[PDB]
């Protein structure tokens, strides 16, 4: 029964999880695309970051 | 928390989802929208090597931090003021996001009162 | 390595005051050091940059229209 | 390859001249001689092999076999010098010359470039095996063993001869190189079918496997130990070596045809595993281990890779020095309780503490700890079957446990705990067994510095 | 060194900054380095001399084998069993220099990612590259033909490629 | 009254909550004093071998070498070919081995279907 | 067990998990794997520990928990800080476990802690150097265990990390806290209850040393190294107000909930335990039957 | 240990051993001595209460319930003395004990230091000798027919007698051998 | 350990000196072969009970078997010796 | 070096119940009949050295008052060294 219940509980926990009211990270450069797997011969979409 | 509980035990709508916020384009909002601005350029923030996931918007102030502490190795107390300034920057950004998500909330709250009224209007 | 203290049957044990004097000194430093971090560094237990208040920013910085504009 | 043959039969001529009192000595420092001329054979090259002659050649997977071989020799004259001290001069003779007689036919086989004189070498190690058991064994099982050991074999070499005949009418040849250089693929017919069986099986039932494995208990348990030492070491690596040599001409039907012996394998060395731990009897248990051991080898050599080949090659050396260095330390225990039953003599590191570190070391390179020669086959044997496919992993990490759990039973069990009190028989342990476990242990941990010198011709 | 070719094993100028003491406090680091130089570094040096003008006193010179070229398992009859054994022989000398070749790239490839450092993932893309293109061409060669592996398998694996190939450019033209 | 403790083959009953022990009758204790006889006598006998100064080696016990035999060499002649007994032979012989080549034989045929296709990615796959 | 099962090899998988985790950032289904595997572990065996009796079980269940919290740092992705945490660890730790044995040797071998009484006075040096100990390892801000466990706490809350891994995080350290309290309480604190004839004593320099050198470093390791080490990871410099004293508020209240239960042990009254109590006390059960049901069918079957 | 065991427990035995148990147990789950004290006294008045009781049928009944009612409450982990069977320290020093025969196979080197002791050790294997052969006649003569009934052991009644089978318990290794 | 090599005279002064603070005994009638049944007049309850006290007291356990045939303090002073091993 | 000088045992006159929990147990045996035969045995544990107990927090704040004393001491003499 604990075994079962933990197992349960950490699934329900994975299905509700927790986090902070905030946004996700934002990264300058394409979100860091050059240096994250590379490849410079694409020019991929540029990503503009808000400011508020 | 107070917003999981009003997520969890309400309803799903009100409020966003982390993993794909944001939903509305930037200057829905209002139409300047400026850019955010970066010190650090790719060759010496490369050169320092920092680390991936501390390549952000503070990245100059963390580079300063590095430099104090290599400059002044023995007295590991002696700079003191650029942590502080570095803990300041992500500080700000942390803020700064916690303003996204309240602004993409009140955008989702604002959208979802606009659907009740053109429903509402529709139905009179 | 150490002096002769003979067993006692049944009352306090012989005490060196080294020892005592060791053990006194020893909790005065870790207090000692616990109040000097504390008066140097009050930041790293309460917290130095306050927490924001979502519900205070006005409409305006937020960028939200009147219901009406959008 | 003659400066090693010649040798080896003079030993004979000379242990029939010599004085009655000096046949061990003499018998000893020319064995030993002789396998530091043999260490020779170990300077090997990328290229084809040393083909000393039309008869005999030498490779880098029959050089350190025929260094283990010469070097046996010594250590079971030197363990069998005890139990033989109340016998004739004419009757140790006789014992020296069949173990001189037996090292030299494997000497013969190992070599062998022809199929078939490899076949009559192969078959020519029985009788004096056979001689050992049956001759010099104490219980009166001894007899029923010699006829297990004798048949099984047979019923599996008998067709491998015909199959033998067979190729040489349709091939031209058995000559391993042409062999090797004219190889051609055999089609998935009924006749290859009974042809890749004939020329397999009776090298696997010489490993054995696990469903032809029940010789192997009776004739290790019932030899005496020079038998057992040389049935352990060198004798279950003759279907190894058989094996590694015939598969070249057998593809592409290995593919379709291994999955039985492999499954077989992969199932008998957890069952053999889990049988070392209900075990009454040393013999039987250090018995079972060399099953599972060799069962592991039938798989490296089935799923044919270089990895595997090369694991297998390793994995045969240290299960030789191995499981003859359990096998003395048993009948160290034995010839002092005259019983070898593991649950009686108890608490033995109290009474002989060197022993005790003899069987601590044999029991941690059984239980293939790193970076030992055993946990390098090991390793390379389970890499190259995740490569085969990786759901094998499963056994293979069941097969480890249980195999570290059987082996610190066995060294718990006779050395730790408290003496049984009635034995008081147990004297100090002689200068001569310290040596032999010595020996046994030196060359492992000098082998695990150049592991490249027991890796095969696939390195 | 010249020990070792520098085109071969190749290596950035390896810039390093200068010490930029910021404060009067005297570091460990460097009274402790002067004194390991001191009684470490000068005794070793002069061993080493030693032994050197020793050497010196006694040259003496090896070659590098050369191995002349000899036609291969194509230009073999069906059944000639001289020239198949010298083509096997070539076969497999030049198996293990082409093991050596993707030995000399992974010691390239692992000297990068330790090198640089933080960077690795960006500043280590040609080596990666180069790897990749090196353990293709390889896979290609040798990746399945097992134990017992000869010229004349390898040269079927290469037939049933380019065969397979052949066919998808045929199937590609004339579609 | 308290919650009854249920005994099982892993955790046996103790020895005073049996019901047997407290049901005494002559019958009971002449079966108790017999036993303790008997173990007095094989003492005695151990005991006499024992403590002798003469004696050498080790004392031979006639109960292990009944367990050991019938552990051994006492199964065979003793076999009977039963349904039960053929039964478990033919399941715990056969079944693991045709499970398990019908695991292997199943991962082998996804493999070769997969590379086949050529959609297994086998980049810098060298060594096997 | 202060050397190999206490600080030092027992980390080792946990280490093993930090040298490979450029590649565990790179999967969240492993990730949320180890996360929750640290958290029941935790959870689990201070709960364990909260009831036994023997000072070392006690100690070994602490560095289990330890362990767990080790793993829920690296599940969150956080490898340098469990690194950090190991250091930290390796010193209070050890220190514990010298404590421990100084009290046994001066009983007479004596473990069960129904045994010993007061100790306070009788032994001045082990009783300060425990309490340090006790104080680090609950944590105690600024000293050695804070820098690691409240960087710990304040990652695991301000993370995308499962509700139910967070919270079991917090009722392991209140657990902790408890644990704490149990062992200086039947330790140090009652009347005297070893056998009459007292053989106590810890002037010998061997003892005394050893365990002040690991005393200056549970006091003062924890800010030397953090301050000496360059940042490695982004901080939480913005948090709530009562989600930064969580881990305090925490630690408090175990503390003083654990005191107030073992302070009821005085009165003249007596009650057969319940189900939880004998859950706890006997490992959840899972020695008993997992070192029986399994081990019996296999060797059963191997005969 | 020493005695030699019966071949049953009488009534008063049980009760006695349940008393034991009961009371170590009490004193496992009360910590404290003034706490254990109020309890044992409590535990003493309730077990004095059937004491001049004379149904053998009920006080079978009874004792009975009262191991049931210990087994209920048992404390599941209960004080082990360290040198007990389920101590910490049980079988420690079982490592240390070396038969006395072993210095039989003692190297004249060896023996060379220690003469005094090899000397009274002559000594004492002489005295067995002569009093093992005395002892086998003399368990002989005394023993009951068909065999013992029950391992208890005569002592010496000659005057240079020594008791039967002594030889093993007195040359007990040690308690603490090192 | 450092534990004193503790001797017959010491083994016997503690015994006594446990039997001394049993209340149930006047001390001055109390003797080293004094029996604990008749010459005590003490239950066996309370024989079981200074079995306890002198398990308690020094620090090792006696089985049952043993302990419930232990009626005088020499011959518990006997036993506890015989256990310990002392010389004198 | 080892432990012989004839240790003495106290008299056994001196442990008394009185001013023990012994005695509330004792009083509170009295109240239903029963006495304790073993009360003054464990009276040594409440009678010398160990008569005297500390609480829980008194243990944790066990050298606090150097410890704030030596503080503020170090904080005056900053406060006056940095105001110069
Ligand atoms: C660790 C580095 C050491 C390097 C220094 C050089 C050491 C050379 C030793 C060579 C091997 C010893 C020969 C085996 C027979 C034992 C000899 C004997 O009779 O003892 C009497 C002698 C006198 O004692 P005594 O009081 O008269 O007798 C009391 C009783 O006998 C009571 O006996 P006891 O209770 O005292 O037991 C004796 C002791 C020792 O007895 C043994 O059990 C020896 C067996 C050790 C390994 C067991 C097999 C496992 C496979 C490993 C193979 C690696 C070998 C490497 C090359 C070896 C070269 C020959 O047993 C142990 O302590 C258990 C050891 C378990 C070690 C497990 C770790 C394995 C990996 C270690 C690293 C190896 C590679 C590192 C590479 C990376 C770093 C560079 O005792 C000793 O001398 C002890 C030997 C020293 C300890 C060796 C333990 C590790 C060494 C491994 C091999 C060398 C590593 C090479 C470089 C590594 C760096
Ligand atoms: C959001 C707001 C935030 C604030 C939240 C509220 C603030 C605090 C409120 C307080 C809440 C509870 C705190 C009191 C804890 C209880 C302490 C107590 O009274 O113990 C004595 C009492 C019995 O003692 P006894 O048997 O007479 O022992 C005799 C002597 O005293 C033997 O004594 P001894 O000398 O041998 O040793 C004494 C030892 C021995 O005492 C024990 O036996 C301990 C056993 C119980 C205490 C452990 C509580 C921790 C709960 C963890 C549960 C994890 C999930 C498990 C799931 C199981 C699934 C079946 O006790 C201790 O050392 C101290 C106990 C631990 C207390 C200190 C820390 C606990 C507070 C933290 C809990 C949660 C707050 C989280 C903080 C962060 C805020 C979110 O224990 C209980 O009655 C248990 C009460 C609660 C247990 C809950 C588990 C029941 C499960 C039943 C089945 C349910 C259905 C499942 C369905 C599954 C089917 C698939
Ligand atoms: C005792 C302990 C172990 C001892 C050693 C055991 C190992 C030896 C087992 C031999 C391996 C299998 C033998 C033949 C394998 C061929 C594959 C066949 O089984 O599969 C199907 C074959 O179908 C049926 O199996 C036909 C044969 C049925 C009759 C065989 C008896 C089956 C059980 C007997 C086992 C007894 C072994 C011991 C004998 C003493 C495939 O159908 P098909 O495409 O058409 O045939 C392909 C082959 N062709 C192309 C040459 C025609
Ligand atoms: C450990 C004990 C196991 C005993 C070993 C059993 C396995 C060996 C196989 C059985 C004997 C077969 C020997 C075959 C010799 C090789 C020659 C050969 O393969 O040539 C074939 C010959 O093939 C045969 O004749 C096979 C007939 C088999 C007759 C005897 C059968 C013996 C029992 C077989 C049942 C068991 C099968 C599995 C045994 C596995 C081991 C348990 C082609 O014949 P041709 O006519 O010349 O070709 C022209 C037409 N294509
Ligand atoms: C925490 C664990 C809880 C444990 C609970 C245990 C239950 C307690 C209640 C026990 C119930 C009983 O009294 S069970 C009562 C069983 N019936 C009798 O005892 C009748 C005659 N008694 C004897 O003969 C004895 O030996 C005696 C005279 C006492 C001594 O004799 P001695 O003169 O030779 O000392």
């Amino acid at each position: 029964g604990f075994v079962a219940f933990m197992l349960f509980m950490f699934w329900v926990g994975e299905i509700y999880p927790s986090y902070q009211p905030v946004g996700p990270k934002q990264y300058p450069y394409n979100d860091l695309y050059l240096e994250r797997g590379g490849d410079p011969t694409k020019e991929p979409e540029p990503v503009v970051h808000y400011e508020i | 928390g107070a917003h999981l509980a009003r997520r969890y035990l309400g309803d799903a709508s009100k409020e966003p989802d982390p993993l794909r916020m944001p939903t509305f384009p930037p200057d829905y909002g209002f139409p300047e929208r400026k850019e955010r601005e970066m010190v650090a350029t790719q060759q010496e923030m490369n050169d320092a090597q920092l680390m991936l996931q501390q390549r952000d918007y503070c990245a100059h102030y963390l580079i300063q931090l590095l430099k104090c502490k290599r400059d002044s190795f023995p007295n590991f107390l002696a700079c003191k003021h650029e942590q502080h300034d570095w803990d300041y920057c992500e500080h700000l950004d942390y803020v700064k996001r916690m303003k996204e998500f309240e602004r993409e909330r009140r955008l989702l709250q604002r959208k979802k009162r606009r659907e009740q009224r053109e429903a509402e209007m529709a139905r009179g | 390595g150490g002096v002769h203290i003979e067993p006692r049957y049944r009352q306090f044990p012989q005490l060196t005051r080294s020892q005592l004097i060791q053990a006194e000194f020893f909790s005065a430093t870790m207090w000692f050091w616990i109040l000097w971090r504390f008066w140097h560094d009050s930041d790293a237990v309460l917290g130095h940059f306050p927490y924001p208040d979502p519900s205070q920013w006005t409409d305006e910085e937020l960028g939200i229209l009147p219901d009406d504009e959008d | 390859m003659l400066k090693i043959i010649i040798p080896t039969t003079m030993l004979l001529p000379m242990t029939w001249m010599s004085k009655h009192n000096m046949i061990w000595i003499n018998a000893t420092v020319h064995s030993l001689l002789i396998s530091l001329i043999s260490l020779s054979l170990l300077n090997q090259l990328g290229e084809n092999s040393l083909n000393f002659s039309l008869t005999f050649f030498s490779d880098s997977l029959s050089a350190p076999l025929l260094v283990l071989t010469t070097w046996l020799l010594p250590l079971m004259l030197m363990a069998s010098q005890s139990h033989l001290s109340k016998e004739t001069t004419t009757r140790k003779k006789l014992y020296i010359t069949m173990l001189i007689l037996l090292q030299l036919f494997l000497i013969m086989t190992f070599t062998a470039t022809e199929l078939i004189l490899f076949y009559i070498l192969f078959e020519a190690t029985l009788v004096p095996t056979l001689i050992i058991i049956t001759r010099w064994g104490n219980q009166t099982e001894r007899l029923n063993a010699g006829l297990y050991f004798l048949f099984y074999t047979l019923a599996g070499s008998l067709p491998l001869l015909v199959a033998l005949v067979y190729i040489q009418n349709t091939t031209g040849s058995l000559n391993f190189l042409i062999i090797h250089y004219w190889s051609h693929p055999l089609s998935n017919s009924w006749s290859n079918i009974f042809m890749w069986l004939a020329c397999i099986m009776a090298f696997m039932v010489k490993m054995p496997l696990y469903g032809l494995h029940l010789w192997l208990p009776k004739a290790h348990v019932e030899a005496p130990i020079a038998g057992s030492m040389v049935l352990a070491a060198v004798l279950l690596k003759l279907g190894g070596y058989g094996m590694m040599r015939i598969t070249t001409i057998l593809n592409p039907l290995t593919n379709y045809m291994a999955y039985p012996f492999l499954m077989l394998s992969m199932w008998g060395m957890i069952m053999t595993s889990s049988i070392c731990l209900r075990q009454t009897d040393l013999k039987s248990l250090i018995a079972y281990s060399s099953v599972s051991h060799m069962a592991l080898v039938i798989v490296a050599i089935m799923i044919q890779t270089p990895w595997s080949f090369m694991g297998a090659t390793a994995l045969m050396i240290a299960h030789g020095l191995t499981s003859s260095m359990l096998f003395c330390l048993a009948n160290t225990n034995y010839e002092r309780v005259h019983s070898r039953t593991m649950i009686l003599a108890r608490g033995l590191q109290t009474l002989l503490p060197l022993m005790a570190t003899w069987w601590l070391v044999a029991s941690l390179t059984n239980l293939a700890l790193p970076p030992s020669i055993n946990l390098i086959g090991e390793l390379f044997i389970i890499t190259a079957s995740f490569s085969w496919s990786n759901i094998t992993i499963i056994l293979m990490g069941m097969n480890m446990m249980i195999t570290a759990l059987y082996s610190l039973y066995m060294l718990i069990t006779t050395q730790r705990g408290k003496y049984t009190h009635h034995i008081n028989n147990i004297k100090p342990s002689f200068t001569r067994e310290n040596a032999l476990m010595a020996l046994h242990i030196l060359p492992l941990l000098l082998l695990t510095l150049n592991p490249k010198m027991i890796l095969g011709p696939l390195y | 060194p010249d020990s070792w070719d520098k085109d071969v094993y190749p290596e950035p100028p390896r810039r390093t900054p200068a010490p930029a003491p910021q404060t009067s406090l005297p570091n460990p680091v460097t009274y402790l380095t002067k004194i390991f130089d001191l009684l470490v570094d000068r005794p070793v040096t002069l061993a080493r001399e030693f032994i050197e003008q020793q050497h010196a006193k006694n040259r003496y010179y090896y070659y590098h084998r050369e191995f002349r070229r000899v036609p291969d398992i194509t230009e073999c009859e069906e059944k000639d069993i001289l020239c198949m054994f010298e083509a096997e022989m070539q076969w497999r000398r030049d198996y293990k220099v082409d093991q050596e070749i993707v030995n000399i790239i992974q010691e390239r490839l692992k000297a990068c990612q330790q090198r640089e450092g933080e960077s690795y993932r960006q500043n280590c893309a040609k080596e990666l590259e180069q790897f990749t293109q090196v353990s293709k061409a390889f896979q290609d060669r040798y990746s399945d033909l097992g134990a017992h592996y000869s010229a004349r398998k390898c040269l079927a694996k290469q037939k049933q490629r380019m065969l397979a190939e052949r066919k998808a450019a045929k199937e590609a033209a004339a579609a | 009254s308290f919650p009854k403790y249920k005994p099982s083959r892993l955790a046996t009953l103790p020895a005073t909550l049996d019901p047997a022990e407290y049901d005494i009758s002559p019958e009971t204790r002449k079966a108790q004093a017999e036993r303790l006889a008997i173990r007095s006598r094989l003492k005695r006998e151990y005991l006499l071998q024992y403590n002798d100064p003469n004696r050498l080696g080790v004392i031979e016990d006639p109960a292990l070498i009944r367990w050991t035999y019938a552990r051994s060499a006492n199964i065979y002649p003793n076999f009977r070919p039963t349904p039960k007994t053929s039964l478990l032979g033919a399941l715990f012989g056969i079944g693991p081995l045709f499970f398990w080549y019908y695991v292997f034989k199943t991962d082998r045929d996804k493999k070769e279907k997969l590379i086949q296709e050529g959609k297994l990615d086998q980049t810098f796959n060298i060594s096997y | 067990s202060a050397l190999l099962h206490s600080s030092t090899m027992v980390v080792a998988g946990v280490f093993l998990l930090i040298r490979f985790y450029p590649l565990m950032e790179t999967n969240k289904l492993v990730q949320t794997m180890t996360l929750c595997l640290g958290a029941i572990t935790t959870l689990f065996t201070a709960l364990c520990a909260i009831t036994q009796n023997d000072i070392k079980k006690i100690v070994a269940f602490s560095t289990s928990s330890q362990l767990g919290l080790m793993m829920v740092t690296i599940g969150i992705n956080q490898p340098h800080l469990a690194f950090l945490h190991i250091c930290m660890h390796a010193f209070f730790k050890a220190m514990l476990f010298m404590c421990s044995g100084s009290i046994i040797h001066s009983l007479n071998d004596e473990q069960d802690i129904r045994k010993m009484g007061g100790l306070y006075k009788a032994m001045p040096f082990t009783t300060t150097a425990l309490i340090i100990g006790s104080l680090a390892l609950t944590g105690m801000p600024y000293l050695t265990g804070f820098y690691s466990k409240d960087l710990i706490i304040e990652a695991v809350n301000m993370s995308y990390t499962n509700a139910w891994a967070l919270l079991m995080t917090l009722i392991a350290t209140s657990l902790t806290a408890a644990y704490s309290t149990r062992i200086i309480f039947f330790a140090f604190l009652g009347k005297p209850r070893f056998p009459p004839l007292v053989l106590i004593n810890e002037n010998n320099p061997l003892l005394i040393n050893s365990i002040k050198r690991l005393l200056i470093g549970s006091i003062f390791a924890g800010f030397i190294i953090s301050n000496n080490i360059p940042p490695m990871t982004v901080p939480n410099t913005t948090m709530p107000l009562y989600m930064k004293m969580t881990a305090l508020i925490v630690t408090i209240m175990g503390f003083m909930l654990a005191l107030e239960l073992n302070n009821t042990t005085y009165y003249l009254k007596f009650k057969y335990p319940s189900q939880t109590y004998k859950f706890s006390n006997m490992l959840g059960y899972y020695p008993s039957i997992m070192h029986r049901l399994p081990t019996y069918h296999n060797l059963s079957m191997s005969q | 240990a020493f005695s030699a065991p019966a071949a049953y427990l009488t009534h008063q035995q049980k009760v006695l051993r349940l008393y034991k148990r009961a009371l170590r147990h009490l004193e496992s789950w009360c910590v404290h001595r003034d706490k254990y004290r109020y309890f044992a006294c409590l535990m003493r008045a309730r077990f004095d209460e059937h004491k001049n009781e004379k149904d053998m049928v009920k006080a079978t009944q009874l004792l009975r319930q009262a191991e049931e009612e210990f087994w209920y409450g048992q404390h599941p982990q209960p004080y082990i003395f360290p040198e007990s069977p389920g101590g910490t320290s049980y079988e420690r020093y079982e490592c240390y004990k070396v038969p006395e025969w072993c210095l039989d196979d003692w190297h004249p080197s060896e023996k060379a230091m220690y003469p005094d002791y090899f000397a009274k050790r002559e000594q004492w294997k002489r005295l067995r000798r002569e009093s093992w052969e005395r002892e086998v006649k003399q368990l002989q003569e005394e023993t009951p027919p068909g065999g013992p009934r029950t391992e208890a052991l005569p002592p010496a009644r000659k005057e240079g007698d020594l008791p039967p089978l002594w030889w093993h318990i007195v040359t007990r290794p040690r308690e603490r051998p090192m | 350990s450092d534990a004193p090599p503790l001797t017959l005279e010491a083994i016997k002064d503690r015994v006594l000196y446990v039997l001394k603070l049993y209340d149930k005994i006047d001390p001055e009638k109390l003797s080293v072969n004094s029996h604990f049944m008749k010459d005590l007049g003490l239950d066996s309850l309370d024989q079981v009970e200074i079995i306890m006290a002198m398990e308690d007291e020094f620090g090792f356990e006696i089985p049952d078997i043993d302990a419930e045939k232990l009626m005088c303090p020499q011959e518990i002073v006997d036993y506890i010796a015989d256990k310990k091993d002392v010389y004198e | 070096e080892h432990g012989h000088s004839k240790m003495e045992l106290p008299d056994y006159k001196q442990w008394k119940i009185e001013g023990t929990p012994l005695e509330t147990v004792q009083e509170k045996l009295a109240a239903r009949g029963l006495r304790d035969p073993w009360g003054r045995n464990e009276a040594w544990r409440y009678s010398g050295g160990f008569a005297n107990n500390v609480s829980f927090v008194g243990a944790l704040l066990k050298g606090f008052k150097w410890g704030f004393a030596a503080f503020v001491v170090a904080v005056g003499a900053e406060y006056y060294l940095e105001s110069q």
